[PDB]
């Protein structure tokens, strides 16, 4: 038995959201359920404990009820700051310990920025090392969402795909990376190679050819 | 071994 | 003030052992539990045991008994994590955090606070491997440098020797199937400036002990 | 005074062509036949052909028969080589020589005399790249780096940063089936002076702008 | 058809040293033998033709002898200058073109000879990490200045991915040459224990190292 | 093709010709 | 977490005496000094005392020797700071403060922390009074309610029993030369609406009891 | 012996402002100095510690100098947080306890200039008949915090029986005053009008009432 | 009152100790 | 490892106030005090600033010392013309479990003004080849405040090793030489086309060439 | 007075020891630790490691850990520092200081003071050598003698036997790593003059009692 | 060895601490 709990949420600032959590009755229905803020580069941080009571330090936005075996987190007022991490923390008679939510991620919405995108073939070093590697370069989006696709003569590329996953910018935008690695005979087989990257339903394709 | 409530437990461990 | 320090990361080999600590300051240590949890990448928290540090005394997760020692040190105040027989699954970050316990007047649970900053232990079949570099070339231009085949993190990049700072934007790696990282950085540069200016990127890679000083320039 | 001048070196990618020129002076050029011969590094001298610069008859070896072209410019009194289809194996220094012929009164072999000063011919498909830096790992400890893999030559190696020069040795380069060069550079050291002192080797390659610190330490 | 001539030969300085050249009945036992001085950087240097003439300029310490299909070049009282390789020239009729030999290399002894010194480092782990793996034997400080280096893999010699660059003088007059074996990690981790022997005047040194 | 003997070939080559059977072939060829 | 509560507002004529607390929690009690200091409205702080709650030692500033008493209770995890002969001068915010003290290792100075919320002390002569509340009348117009001559802190105000809250503004109160408050609040209201609806301010003055319902009208 | 410190001190967001501390050799030359945040109406958050040390949860913006009885807090990348009063603090040793700056009101300037609103309210008739006369002046929505109030009787100018409130924060951020004239009912019919004059950023505003036939 | 430096102030506080400079005059002392 | 750097040099007119700096980490200047010594030529180090601010009797207080974090500066104020003295910074290590210091700065009280050093280069000589052996000298002369750092350049691609470098010397006109030497064989200094030697002073840089020939 | 008195200069051969002894007065030895230092020429102070002359107890640097023995003579005052298995990279000046510790009032690091006049160690394996003079070739010329390989210090250089004064700019010597010391003096004289006048450099090294006249004329 | 601040090694070599 573990803590079901939403893969992501997302509110403008200053609006009110709600982050649920779901268990049994040998966690949640028995025992009290705790609230933690996970930073990405921080401890987590308590938030509530006792399924709605907060530490001295926690602001009056944060609150937690119960109802049996589901509870709910609810932040009013969102605040730059308040983009985080959080997952619910219970006790599990069964497990005789400590079970965690899967975490929700919390990001607090500036407007949609269509990606940048930037295809690099390999270069003839690489190549004279008989190796071959496309870069292709994802920058300035908004939100932190982007799906990858590669093309060899419009047929789709599958394997030899490693895409990693999406990082905060300077200018909290989000960058992603993806590579794809393959055979200098296969990079002089076809014609040319496509990096294809889709956000919020819009696609943006470029296009890089052997040269000669 | 044997489901125990959390508080139940605690008060075990600490004694 | 309570704080949990908490031991460096750590890269072993499949089959090896581990030993992360976590130094307690600003409590009684004996008077509060001490809790071992781990999160792998893309995963819940898994909760694998813990310990009362007066009396020593240690309980496991079914999943990790038989693998996990939980002990502590009352004279440093730190607890300590074993985990044997280490495998690809083993890579997480490994936490301990402090058990507040129950108020006997008002029967309250008080949370699990503070947290330690966690530990990486990343369990890898590879071994130490300085980068490969290699340029990467096509209003405005795009250069760059492919920072490939190198283990384990972290990689810094700059170019020019730190003088070029504008228009620079490293992006994070990526882990490959054979267990080596690679990343990019890249810089825009004016399309007139390309041929006449001269771009450097300075790669270094601490744990290979590894310097590389690599010009980019267009095909 | 007698003398045959030869164009210069030749680099040329496989599947190509080269011709190579022969300035004959101080003899009369129509009145002696001109050899082409050429000699591989490391190898015999091979014949290839040779021509009459009045005639302008040409005979080749059956190892080259379709593949070179002897000619002759009585104007000039230059005698041109041309092979096709060059491969690695081409790679050689091509050289012109008169022959004397025989001496119809003593019926003597005057000998082939004199020698062009001969044009070295590179084939090769490789193109600029940097090298790749090993460490090599083993009373007085043999440690070094390996520098490997790169084109075109050459490349400066010193450790650190040129302050230890006693007992430093760097070997000349091999040229592989690749058409890449590689070499290695060992520094002898005391045994005892390992674990206080470091030892990096600094790979300079200025035809591909790079630039490798590698440190190699016992394993 | 070809002609057949020593790798080397050797003498102190106002010695007499000769050197064979061996063919058949269609290029020296039918026609004349040619014998040629090839400084480093220089043309080719004709020192006798038709079996024993020498050109005015060339010292009379060059002398030529002819027997059937075997010939011979000697050289008395040798001076520092007479250091150089020496081939001999002959037509073949079979191949209707000229044969040469494959050149011997006199050295005037400066010092006395020295054995090499050689050191044997298998690939690193860096190396096999990148899927490609080199051993590499490195001589110095031997003297004439000749060596043959052959590989053992488990007593079974093995030439296929062995490189080996011609000896290059050195700062002390001595020698120097390297000898690079390119191999599959998985052949390095097969084997229990790769050799290289280095023969130097009739005699081996080698050196020996394990995958481990 | 056939093996022909050193001075054979240069005498072919020399004056132009198998049907062979100080001063250079263009001073004798001016003598005869 | 560590906490330092402390006691609510006091209000005291001249020559009492005052005793402010400090709960203490998060940390062990008796291996920490505690420091007592004060702030006057627009002066800077003032050290006051200290004390050592693991052995009661406790001292004090020359200005305040013989009118402040510093004490403990380890029981409780409480300190306790009494001034005396207490005068105009005496009114301020009373905080107490954790010395996190050296580390011995390093040598390094931690800082006080952390801080009580601290606790206002006003010395008025001045007795518990409630108010009078007086309307105040001159595209849209401006009802206000003139809430007048009480004491001490605080006095609520609000609009048709909460109904109305759009418009409504409520300044803080200023503290007169005879001793005593005065507060006024506004509500921003359409003119047509004006001759239609009415407005009723609610004033609730605790200390005194009193509760006044005044409607604003415009004046004829 | 005390510690000296700047009244104020105040920049736009994204800058760098540096707040001074001034001792003498029995405080800051032998001792440490420690900084603190003062938020309005919460308890000082220790900021820096034995002259530049920060505590865990204080960010690497704040930072700390000293250079002998000198010391000095150095805020960069100024947010809409850091608008607060910042104190440094030091042992001292003839006083045998602990001294304080005066503090520097730290303002970061998030929004435009903004002239006050100004509404006079005269006596109302029900205070009148009470034998007492208060004008309510009404300043709102004004920034920055800092307004000039003055009365006038028949255009010349009233300085006693003034009250006027400090400014305070209002929820749109802006900044709100009060200003009160008490005075008799004859003083109130004695005179043809009374102003409320309220400069701002070296702008004025003024507004009258009179007493009603 | 004399005038002592902070760790010396801090020291007689949290230990018990005004009265009283090299570490062997401290072991003289003690 | 975990070391101290501070600037090569330093230097201004009688009279003003130069700051020389001294940055570390924090294992050695964030955690613990850092210290301030004159060095003399012919003497020993004399301590100017302890404990970061703190100056002992008999040191001008020209002399003041300031820290922020795991950075710290040395102030000289009103310069005299025995001021001019290396000066270097001090601090223990936890790492290292012992001290740490800088590089030393060499500040220089200007009596002149400043000039550009001039370089004369030789080739080898044919006597010294003929020796198999090969010599590069570049001299440096008639350079102020007197510090430089040569580089040497062999067909655009800098060479370390083999670089001999001399000290600067006060010579007769009060301004400094120096030489560097670059040691070769025959061989290399025939295969390539020419070598240079670069001199920086001031950050401009002065550069010779010469030919194999 | 607090003075720390130590040894004079040594000079010793690689592969040996040298005992450098520092003689504290003015104050009490007992109650304050010694530092001992180093600084090679033109490099940065190194620590070495540091005693305390009651308890004895002496702590080192890792770099010197097992080659140096830091001892004291509480009886004599003197605090000794040995060096074991000298090397030419240990040539530097020596210098003991005293700790002053910690004032336990204020807390205050009182610093290191007084400090040791200093001690030159100079560890090589030459000899006596004399030098070897080589001339100097290229409207005013610059031409010169170079002064190789001698030691020790110094050499005396003089054009024309002292008759040329004007334009003569003697540079000091170099170390290089052989052990071998260096110097150049150079001549500024008319291009004119060339001709006719002949510039004789006198290279005069007492230590081996060797004079050179070399003669230097543009090549 | 394990890094120790300034004070505590003083105290530890002139107090015979370890």
């Amino acid at each position: 038995l573990t803590l079901t709990q939403p893969a992501s949420a997302s509110a403008t600032p200053g609006q009110r959201v709600t982050i649920s959590c779901s268990g049994s009755s040998s966690n949640i229905g028995g025992n009290t359920v705790n609230w933690y803020q996970h930073l990405p580069g921080a401890a987590p941080k308590l938030l509530i404990h006792n399924n709605d009571l907060r530490p001295s330090g926690v602001p009056d936005r944060f609150s937690g009820s119960k109802s049996g075996t589901s509870a709910s987190l609810a932040v009013s007022g969102l605040q730059s700051e308040d983009e985080a991490d959080y997952f619910c923390a219970a006790w599990d008679d069964g497990l005789n310990g400590w079970v965690f939510g899967g975490g929700t991620k919390l990001t607090v919405l500036q407007p949609k920025a269509a990606p940048s995108v930037t295809l690099f073939p390999p270069s003839s070093e690489e190549l004279q090392a008989n190796k071959a590697t496309l870069v292709c370069l994802i920058s300035d989006f908004y939100p932190g969402a982007v799906t990858v696709a590669w093309k060899a003569d419009s047929s789709p590329v599958k394997a030899g795909v490693e895409t990693t996953t999406p990082s905060k910018q300077s200018n909290n935008k989000y960058a992603a990376s993806s590579y794809l690695s393959l055979t200098p005979e296969q990079w002089k087989s076809h014609k040319s190679y496509s990096c294809q990257v889709t956000h919020e339903g819009s696609t943006v394709e470029k296009t890089v050819a052997p040269t000669e | 071994e044997v489901a125990t409530p959390h508080r139940a437990a605690w008060l075990a461990m600490m004694l």
